[PDB]
């Protein structure tokens, strides 16, 4: 697959410059 | 069915809010989205080019396992990504076939799944 690994990644990077950017340093 | 799945369905099928209240979970749902959706606009781009393929061909099956996935060990934040996803993901898939949210529940039952936790960052934490 890696198509499925891709989106997993790229919706991780967002959550983190989510909930770990603006959350606890 | 609970509070919370109810405003993402109506959510996911942008039922228009009408009456906000700084407690009103489609409204604040709708607008932790739309900021995620603005703010990470690069990544819903790179995103899109990932699954092109998956939405011109209509491959729902797909599309709902790949979330679903993702979805796994979430935390509140991917899985209010993951729904700001699936909203413009569901909408470019009509332009071939009516998509509907009921198509995607198991997706959504992953999203709220932790109810606590996804409301505490919606009102709380989301901008
Ligand atoms: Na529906």
């Amino acid at each position: 697959s890696s198509t499925m690994g891709q989106v997993g990644r790229q919706l991780a990077i967002i959550g983190d410059d989510i909930n770990r950017r603006y959350d606890s340093e | 069915m609970s509070r919370l799945k109810t405003a993402v369905y109506d959510y996911l099928n942008d039922v228009d809010i009408t009456e906000c209240t700084e407690m009103d979970l489609l409204c604040q749902l709708s607008n932790c989205c739309d900021f995620i959706n603005e703010t990470y606009a690069k990544n819903y781009d790179t995103l899109y080019d990932i699954m092109e393929r998956d939405i011109l061909s209509y491959n729902i099956v797909n599309i709902k396992n790949t979330l679903t996935f993702a979805l796994r060990d979430a935390s509140p934040s991917v899985k209010l990504a993951t729904l700001t996803l699936l909203a413009s993901v569901i909408k470019k898939l009509n332009k071939i076939q009516h998509t509907d949210a009921a198509m995607f529940s198991e997706v959504i039952d992953g999203i709220v799944a932790e109810e606590q936790q996804v409301i505490g960052f919606i009102q709380k934490k989301c901008k």
